[PDB]
């Protein structure tokens, strides 16, 4: 459901073919103003004509997308405009809708941006944290799950697609103290410091180490481990290297700018 | 005096003056009632009637549209000749220019299209207007009516040359020896100035060579002293 977009620049490539003949025609009603040495208004002439089958062949482009109307009319939206005659004395529900979309999009960007907050300082619960854990494992292709073996500790464990797994330790929150191996683990009947790898793993632990003690915010964890979670789920390819080759080293991966390159080079 | 004719009882340009006793609307019989051979000079007709002759086409129906509207906030509008003699000579005009565009195709435009013969009906308002101005009658009824109703062809913005005054009214003035102090159709205007464009004193601005082929009457008419404004002037782009 990408068509609004389309429809979008439809309009624009519309509206642009209209300005185009309007501004040629009014251009070609004012000859050479001064030249003195040639007539450079052939030029502009030429300009405004390739702007024209610019914008004629944007609209031919535009028509090759748009597949198709679906039926469903205004899916379930008529109630009481094309329904009962009583029903509709109806534009509460619509201006009601409209109103919605902007609060939303005017507090998410209000947020974005006052993300950078002028505050000084700071000065003058083990059940929500399943719910956090489930609540960030509905995420397809992490499948994690908790076992709190010694204490209110959570000692949990996320492995995406690989047997790459992570046993990263919690604090029932700001969890922190991870250890990453891949191919095998889990020895006796618990996780374990062993955090062997091959020399490239212990980079991927140093790295999660650097975010955890990265994404430190004052307060509201969830969204401090949906963030975490999400930076994570960047290492599913690992088949990208810019600003370097892709074997500059043994390993390449330092996505913080979600774009993974080369070690060392940062 | 454009005229070289073929001989004539008397003076065949004083046949389209004498033709003041005629018929009101179908300049068509009026043309048959006075003369229709002797007013075929040249065969090139194409060297004023579809650059100059557009000016008296324009200005019929700017005066006729400018009649209806004398509620404008202006005494004639933009101007109101209702004294005949000049309606008269704008009707001998136009029954000349309707033979020329019956002997050549390059007539004055119908200003667009669709006129089912605009010069016609032009004629037939011309002649209900000059009917009662003629010698001591009172004016407009149907007329104010019938030039209510405008074809799809009627323009506008005629550009009426005018001249720029100095209002220095009783006190002071104090100018600069530059740095100007705020306080004509045959062509002769494009969009922007790429000519010589030798001004006049009052409105002219007319080109230097018009680049033309036959109209230098014209030309020689306008070089020397003009209406109070014989100090033509150069004036750059």
């Amino acid at each position: 459901g990408v068509n609004l977009e389309a429809f979008s620049q439809a309009i624009s490539a519309i509206q642009a073919l209209r300005s185009s003949v309007s501004r040629v025609f009014d251009c070609l009603k004012d000859g050479m103003r001064n030249k003195e040495t040639l007539e450079g208004r052939e030029k502009a002439f030429i300009a405004n004509f390739q702007d024209n089958l610019h914008s004629v062949n944007r609209d031919l482009n535009e028509l090759e997308r748009l597949s198709n109307l679906v039926g469903k009319p205004s899916e379930n939206h008529p109630l009481h405009n094309s329904g009962l005659l009583s029903l509709d004395p109806y534009s509460q529900l619509l201006q009601a809708y409209k109103w919605s979309n902007k609060l939303q999009y005017h507090a998410g960007l209000a947020s974005g941006l006052l993300n950078q907050q002028s505050l000084k300082r700071s000065a003058n619960p083990q059940y929500v944290d399943d719910v956090i854990s489930r609540i960030d494992r509905m995420f397809p292709e992490m499948s994690i799950h908790l076992s709190r073996p010694n204490g209110t500790s959570a000692m949990l464990l996320v492995t995406l697609g690989k047997v790459l797994k992570v046993i990263v330790v919690m604090r029932s929150l700001f969890i922190d103290r991870t250890i990453v191996k891949g191919y095998n683990t889990e020895d006796g009947k618990l996780d374990i410091w062993s955090k062997s790898s091959y020399q490239v793993f212990q980079k991927v632990t140093d790295h999660a180490t650097t975010a955890l003690l990265h994404y430190q915010l004052p307060q509201m964890p969830d969204v401090v481990v949906r963030s975490f979670m999400t930076w994570l789920r960047s290492y599913i390819k690992l088949f990208q290297a810019p600003c370097q080759r892709c074997g500059k080293f043994l390993q390449d991966g330092l996505p913080p700018t979600w774009r993974d390159f080369r070690t060392l080079e940062a | 005096p454009h005229f070289l004719n073929t001989p004539d009882k008397s003076p065949g340009d004083r046949l389209a003056e004498i033709c003041a006793k005629i018929t009101d609307v179908d300049i068509d019989k009026v043309m048959i009632n006075l003369k229709t051979e002797e007013f075929v000079l040249d065969m090139n007709t194409l060297q004023a009637l579809q650059q100059l002759l557009q000016w008296v086409g324009d200005f019929v129906l700017y005066l006729l549209v400018s009649l209806p509207n004398q509620g404008s906030p202006l005494r004639p509008g933009h101007s109101f000749l209702r004294d005949g003699t000049s309606l008269g000579m704008l009707r001998e005009l136009m029954v000349v220019i309707r033979i020329w565009g019956l002997l050549k195709p390059s007539c004055l435009p119908v200003y667009t299209a669709t006129s089912d013969d605009s010069m016609s009906l032009l004629f037939r308002l011309l002649t209900k207007l000059w009917i009662c101005c003629r010698d001591e009658g009172a004016a407009s009824p149907a007329s104010d009516g019938l030039v209510s109703r405008l074809q799809p062809k009627q323009p506008l913005r005629l550009r009426f040359g005018r001249a720029p005054t100095l209002p220095s009214s009783t006190s002071t003035l104090q100018l600069d020896g530059l740095t100007r102090a705020p306080g004509l159709h045959l062509g002769a205007y494009p969009t922007e100035e790429c000519k010589a464009c030798t001004r006049c004193g009052c409105v002219t601005m007319l080109k230097s060579p018009n680049k033309t082929t036959a109209v230098t009457q014209w030309e020689q008419r306008w070089i020397k002293n003009c209406l109070c404004g014989g100090l033509w002037r150069r004036v750059p782009l």
